[PDB]
């Protein structure tokens, strides 16, 4: 009986009076030609997708520490410091093996001109 | 040559044009040239060795993109390029970069051209001398036998 | 219960038409930035032009391709139109004016801008082509990395106030802003509000007719203002103009229905310039600047925003420890 | 001969402008740096000040 | 290749019939020497039939 | 001198040789100089307050059915068979502006009429494959066919864009007035 | 343009009629295997076995030529033809080319004798 | 192998009318092909049957934002 | 210093030629 709650229920009447008043308006009248195996990928698209979990799930566990930031105070600053570092670490880790990147598998070809 | 002659008052204009556009060219060049974002775009895009520009038969801004300092109207010049002075813009590495910045000066040599070319405009004739090639004006072919029959024949 | 639901349609009233003349402001100044008139042909100068356009995409012949699921193809347009619209909620006009006073109201906010992301990814499934995934796979892509720094930037700033409401957030904002003494992370969640949306300096996919066109369209706009509320309520002042406590024993004398009434002006006013500065730097940013490959897009995401938030995180602690200022519940 | 043609000026025309005008602006860099760190050293001055006043207020209440 | 012609450039090669000829094309190449600001031209022959070999 | 073969006077010029690219250490730049520019995006900056500036200023737009852009009397649009003073119909048949048209779009039947003088029994335009040269007004001796600055007759059917002798003559009827101001400024050029 | 495309063949002009004979037969091969994958590809109203036929008798259009480049530049054309259908360049619109005698009777009236070619003048 | 994927940047960025058949590994483009002659209209066979001042404008038709090169070239 | 006070170049005094002199 909120004021929060006639929101939540009221959006979506918003959209199925839209959808609707296209659906009941427009014309339909398709045809053929107005209608109309597998590929592969780089290693970083999936990359990218798969390690964002893992940092998502530190960024959720700053939340408790920083509603909590008084009570532990000089204390829980020094575990949360090295929770950081720990994996800063393992951030590092990353950027220094170039995981992210999609590299272009054609060169200048460097190899010089020799003869004989 | 030419097919007819300028109207009465365009040289006068194309002088209160180019005042202008010296500075509305200045305005484009400053959000590309040193965006960041434009140049990372384009910096090792599309590189052409200097070598092989010649072996694909390319030419112009691309040819000059890779080094190569070759044009036509320096090197075999024609249609009064020898009697007016510019300077002709050529770029090092063979990118996208050199091709654009090669460009944005040869808009800057045109200009210049262009106002050697009003200063220096000289009187006579716009067309070739003889009306066996191209028409009488017709003031003359309207009285003349012999440019009537000209004018008769170069068409038909 | 005739006072909540009045209250409501007023909002919402207010907030969808303001969602359509926000179109109609971004053709006028780009437009005017390069130095052409905007439309003036539909309205008396150029109003409900976005009117116009609703009222024949309404009458426009919707395709349901050989390749598509059909229901998924409908209803990922109307589940990004009620979470791009259902944020509305948290955002205060003045102290305690929600539509909704909850005391976890950046919980909230975070959790329903993470769910506006599977349609985009969901209807990449829609019309099922081996282009019409991957380029699907890219938006949501650069759409979670550039969420997870907005999320860092909030955390940030709930490190200044230990509370996730948000009328608590700009009472704290009285005695300064937070965009003053952060300003790196004004400009780090610009560019982060700007990935969020997928706006074009930061578009790579771009680079269906009717109803789920107009859904997407609207709430492409809806996440436009959406973001620009996040950012005028916990970086700059949310709707803090100056003390105005001197001007009022100046002009009133006691509570009355009219002082509330100035009040409220005064405090939405200030909320509603905060707001509309913020979506003209939107629209400017789109007007300058070229857009990106998927690299420069991940590279900057990862390799360059994220060890600087690092950084980040690991200072702003610190500052709050060595003056000892921890912020109270 | 020639009658009524379009001819340039006796003179001539005065030159128009055909270098690169782009001068370099605004301060230098670490001017700016240095605008900024005071910038932002204020606010925090300000914002440590208000949290501390805060916790005097919470013990208050 | 010799270091007196170095045609390095292809400019623009083409084909002219001549019907009253017993081999009815001829194949003209246009060459351009950007070292010494230089053309050439190499005009060979073909018929309908019978091949010209290719300098790609 | 002498040169050597495979050798003129373009030998390459005093300074062809470039410089090394410079380090990283022999920079005049500070490393915090540099990277302030670097960190705060300084000719982003200044490229955004370019068209900032042009926000502040006039647009060029025109308002088209109410206010037209250049003209010159030179102008090529419409057809129009133009007519004597004291009319009569200009064309003699002389199958000039046949002859020269070069997308064929003339045709022409002529014959000699009642009076004994040569006129036109058909004149035909094909404005579908008309290019706009005005090989047809620059041909003609008589100088009866011209082109109006007319470009405003756009049409729905492709009947309608085939002018014959009767349209073209009341096309040069119509703009007869207007092309006395083109050719009073044109005819000394021609 | 160093890579070449996926069907290409290096065009080679041979100098026996036998070796020919041989690259004929291969590309016969070539075509008969594609037929199924331009049923698939181009959205006929007919099925494969009409496609083979049609690529036997054009290929029986061409049996008694004697002269060997003759052959040759056959066999060229032949290759491009192939190249042209297996990659989908060629749209149904000119891959129906081929067909003009299936996908309708044209109508009544069909002159054989010289009176009913005489009565349209051939028309 | 590594089986590459087909498609075309087609005639509807290309500035119009161009085809262009493109051999992706991911992101990488290992093979291109541009098709051409979607505008190909035989001027250079209706040259032959013009006059040189009727087979003048044949010439500012292509290369159409550059026009008065063309007609130099030609005229040259 | 202004666009008011910019002079005009059609008032001006041009060249002019008595006669062309083109050697052939
Ligand atoms: C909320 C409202 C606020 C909106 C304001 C925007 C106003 C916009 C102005 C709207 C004007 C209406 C013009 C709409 C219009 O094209 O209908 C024409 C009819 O011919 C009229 O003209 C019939 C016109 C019908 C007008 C309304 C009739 C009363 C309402 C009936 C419900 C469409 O024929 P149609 O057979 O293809 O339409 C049907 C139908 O739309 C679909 O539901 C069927 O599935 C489909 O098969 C198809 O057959
Ligand atoms: C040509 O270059 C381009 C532009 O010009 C610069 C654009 O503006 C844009 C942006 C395009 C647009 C804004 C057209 C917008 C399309 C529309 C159909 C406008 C629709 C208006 C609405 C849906 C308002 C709806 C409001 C309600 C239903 C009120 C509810 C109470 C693009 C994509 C572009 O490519
Ligand atoms: C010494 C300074 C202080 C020291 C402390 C350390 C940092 C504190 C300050 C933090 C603030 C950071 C702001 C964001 C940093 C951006 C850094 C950057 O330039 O990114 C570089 C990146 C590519 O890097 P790279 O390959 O090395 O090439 C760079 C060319 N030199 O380039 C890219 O990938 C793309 C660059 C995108 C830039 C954003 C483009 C669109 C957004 C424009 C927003 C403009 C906002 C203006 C709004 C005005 C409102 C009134
Ligand atoms: C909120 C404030 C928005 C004000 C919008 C004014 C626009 C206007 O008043 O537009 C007037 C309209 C359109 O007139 P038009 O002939 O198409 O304009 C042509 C102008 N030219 C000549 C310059 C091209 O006319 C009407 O009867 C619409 C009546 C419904 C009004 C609904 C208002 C909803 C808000
Ligand atoms: C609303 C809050 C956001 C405010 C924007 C951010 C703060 C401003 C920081 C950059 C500007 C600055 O102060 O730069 C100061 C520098 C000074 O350079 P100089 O000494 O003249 O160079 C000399 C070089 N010569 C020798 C070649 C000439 O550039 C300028 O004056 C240029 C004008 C800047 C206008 C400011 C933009 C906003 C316009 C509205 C006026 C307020
Ligand atoms: C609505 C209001 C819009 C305001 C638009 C902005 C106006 C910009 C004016 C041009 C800037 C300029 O010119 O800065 C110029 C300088 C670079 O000088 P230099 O190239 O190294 O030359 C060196 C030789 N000197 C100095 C003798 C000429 O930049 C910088 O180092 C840093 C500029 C960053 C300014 C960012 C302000 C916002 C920061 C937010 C955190
Ligand atoms: C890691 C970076 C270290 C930087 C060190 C700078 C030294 C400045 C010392 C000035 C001391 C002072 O003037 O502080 C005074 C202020 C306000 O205090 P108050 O409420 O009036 O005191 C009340 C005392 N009672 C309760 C006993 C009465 O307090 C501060 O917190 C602000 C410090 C100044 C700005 C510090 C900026 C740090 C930004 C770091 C972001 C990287
Ligand atoms: S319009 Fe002119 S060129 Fe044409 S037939 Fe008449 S007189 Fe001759
Ligand atoms: S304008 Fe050119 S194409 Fe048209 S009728 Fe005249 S000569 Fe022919």
């Amino acid at each position: 009986m909120n004021t929060f709650i006639i929101f939540i229920i009221l959006i979506p009447i918003v959209g199925f009076a839209l959808l609707a008043v296209n659906i009941l308006l427009a014309v339909y009248k398709p045809y053929n030609e107005k209608l109309g195996t597998r590929l592969a990928f780089n290693a970083a698209f999936i990359l990218v997708a798969i390690l964002f979990l893992p940092f998502d799930l530190e960024i959720s566990t700053l939340l408790p520490y920083v509603m909590s930031i008084y009570l532990v105070s000089n204390y829980g600053f020094t575990i949360v410091l090295l929770f950081l570092l720990i994996l800063i670490i393992g951030f590092v880790y990353e950027i220094n093996t170039n995981a992210l990147k999609i590299n272009k598998h054609n060169k200048p070809n460097t190899d010089s001109l020799i003869y004989k | 040559g030419v097919s007819q002659d300028l109207p009465a008052g365009l040289l006068d204009d194309i002088y209160m044009w180019a005042t202008q556009f010296g500075d509305r060219l200045d305005e484009i060049e400053e959000l590309l040239t040193d965006n960041r974002i434009w140049k990372l775009r384009t910096v090792n895009i599309g590189t052409v060795t200097a070598q092989d520009a010649l072996n694909l038969g390319l030419s112009g801004p691309m040819l000059r993109g890779s080094g190569i300092p070759f044009d036509i109207r320096k090197n075999a010049p024609y249609d009064a390029y020898d009697k007016v002075d510019f300077d002709v813009p050529v770029g090092m590495n063979g990118d996208c970069y050199d091709r654009y910045l090669i460009r944005m000066a040869e808009f800057r040599q045109s200009l210049r051209i262009i106002e050697q070319c009003c200063n220096d405009m000289p009187a006579g004739a716009v067309k070739v001398e003889d009306f066996k090639i191209n028409s009488p004006p017709r003031n003359l072919m309207k009285e003349d036998m012999e440019a009537l029959i000209h004018h008769f024949l170069l068409y038909t | 219960m005739i006072i909540n639901i009045v209250e409501i349609l007023i909002f919402l009233v207010c907030v969808l038409f303001s969602v359509a003349y926000l179109t109609v402001a971004e053709r006028k100044t780009l437009a005017y930035m390069q130095r052409r008139l905007g439309p003036n042909f539909v309205g008396y100068y150029g109003l409900l032009q976005a009117f116009a356009d609703a009222v024949k995409l309404l009458l426009k012949e919707i395709v349901l391709p050989k390749e598509s699921n059909y229901i998924i193809l409908v209803i990922s347009p109307l589940i990004t139109l009620i979470t791009a619209l259902i944020g509305w909620v948290v955002i205060p006009l003045g102290p305690g004016i929600t539509l909704g006073e909850l005391n976890l109201g950046i919980l909230f906010s975070l959790a329903i801008g993470s769910l506006g992301v599977f349609g985009s990814l969901l209807s990449g499934w829609s019309s099922n082509s081996k282009y019409s995934l991957l380029g699907s796979i890219r938006s949501t892509a650069q759409l979670i990395s550039y969420e997870l720094i907005l999320t860092s930037i909030f955390i940030i700033i709930i490190m200044f106030v230990s509370s996730l409401n948000i009328t608590t957030i700009i009472e704290t904002q009285r005695v300064v802003w937070y965009c003053i003494p952060l300003l790196p992370l004004l400009l780090i969640f610009f560019i982060a509000s700007v990935a969020e949306t997928a706006r074009p300096p930061f578009d790579l996919t771009e680079s269906y007719s009717g109803s789920p066109f107009v859904f997407f369209f609207l709430a492409e706009y809806s996440n436009i203002i959406l973001i620009s509320a996040f950012n005028g309520y916990l970086l700059l002042g949310g709707y803090l103009s100056f003390n105005y406590s001197y001007l009022f024993n100046i002009l009133f004398n006691d509570y009355s229905y009219v002082s509330f009434l100035f009040e409220g002006l005064i405090n939405s006013s200030a909320y509603a310039i905060k707001l509309v500065f913020l979506m003209f730097s939107f629209i400017w940013v789109r007007a300058a600047f070229p857009r990106f490959t998927y690299d420069n897009l991940i590279n900057f995401c990862w390799i360059i925003l994220l060890p600087l938030l690092f950084g980040i995180f690991l200072i702003i602690p610190s500052t709050l420890y060595i003056f000892d200022s921890f912020p109270t519940l | 001969p020639s009658v009524g043609q379009d001819l340039p000026p006796v003179g001539g025309y005065e030159p128009v402008q055909w270098r690169r005008n782009l001068p370099a602006r605004g301060f230098r860099p670490l001017v700016y740096l240095a605008a900024l760190c005071g910038i932002c050293g204020y606010g925090f001055y300000r914002a440590l000040g208000g949290i501390q006043e805060r916790r005097e207020l919470k013990r208050e209440k | 290749d010799n270091t007196s012609t170095q045609y390095k450039s292809i400019i623009d090669i083409t084909a002219v019939d001549y019907p009253s000829r017993e081999n009815r094309f001829e194949v003209v190449y246009n060459f351009l020497s950007v070292r010494h600001n230089s053309r050439i031209r190499l005009k060979t022959y073909a018929t309908e039939v019978t091949p010209v070999p290719s300098i790609t | 001198n002498i040169y050597a073969g495979g050798s003129a006077a373009a030998a390459p010029p005093a300074g062809f040789r470039i410089h090394r690219p410079a380090t990283w250490e022999e920079s005049e730049e500070g490393a915090l100089s540099k990277a302030t520019k670097y960190f705060l995006l300084a000719e982003m900056f200044r490229g955004l307050y370019v068209v900032l500036e042009q926000f502040f200023r006039a647009p060029y737009t025109i308002y088209y059915p109410f206010e037209k852009g250049p003209v010159s009397p030179r102008f090529r649009g419409e057809h129009a068979l133009r007519r004597y003073p004291s009319g009569e119909e200009r064309c003699i048949a002389c199958k000039l502006c046949e002859a020269i048209c070069p997308a064929l779009a003339i045709t022409i039947d002529a014959e000699e009429r009642i009076d004994g003088s040569r006129r036109t029994t058909k004149y035909d335009i094909d404005m579908t494959k008309c290019i706009y040269c005005g090989y047809c007004q620059e041909s003609c001796p008589v100088d009866a066919i011209v082109e109006t600055p007319n470009v405003e007759y756009a049409t729905e059917t492709r009947e309608e864009l085939l002018y014959n002798k009767e349209k073209l003559l009341a096309n040069g009827d119509k703009w007869e007035l207007e092309l006395q101001y083109a050719l009073d400024a044109d005819a000394p050029y021609r | 343009a160093i890579i070449a495309t996926a069907f290409a063949e290096t065009v080679k002009f041979s100098g026996s009629k036998q070796e020919l004979q041989k690259r004929t037969l291969a590309l016969y091969r070539q075509f008969l295997r594609g037929a199924p994958t331009f049923a698939d590809l181009y959205e006929v109203q007919f099925s494969i076995p009409t496609i083979r036929t049609k690529i036997r008798q054009e290929f029986e259009r061409h049996r008694f030529v004697d002269d060997l480049s003759i052959q040759n530049v056959l066999y060229a054309k032949g290759h491009m033809e192939y190249q042209e259908c297996i990659n989908a360049w060629k749209q149904q619109a000119q891959f129906l080319k081929y067909f003009p005698e299936e996908d309708d009777i044209q109508g009544r009236h069909q002159p054989s004798n010289f009176v009913d070619k005489f009565l349209k003048n051939r028309a | 192998r590594i089986r590459a994927f087909t498609i075309n940047f087609g005639p509807q960025a290309a500035h119009g009318v161009l085809r262009l058949i493109l051999e992706l590994s991911g992101e990488e483009i290992i093979r291109s092909d541009p098709h051409v002659g979607l505008l190909h209209r035989g001027t250079e066979k209706l040259i032959e049957y013009k006059t040189y001042m009727q087979a003048l404008p044949y010439f500012d038709r292509l290369d159409y934002v550059s026009m008065m090169t063309n007609e130099q070239v030609f005229s040259l | 210093p202004s666009w008011e006070n910019i002079k005009d170049i059609r008032l001006d005094p041009k060249v002019h030629v008595d006669e062309v002199y083109e050697p052939i």
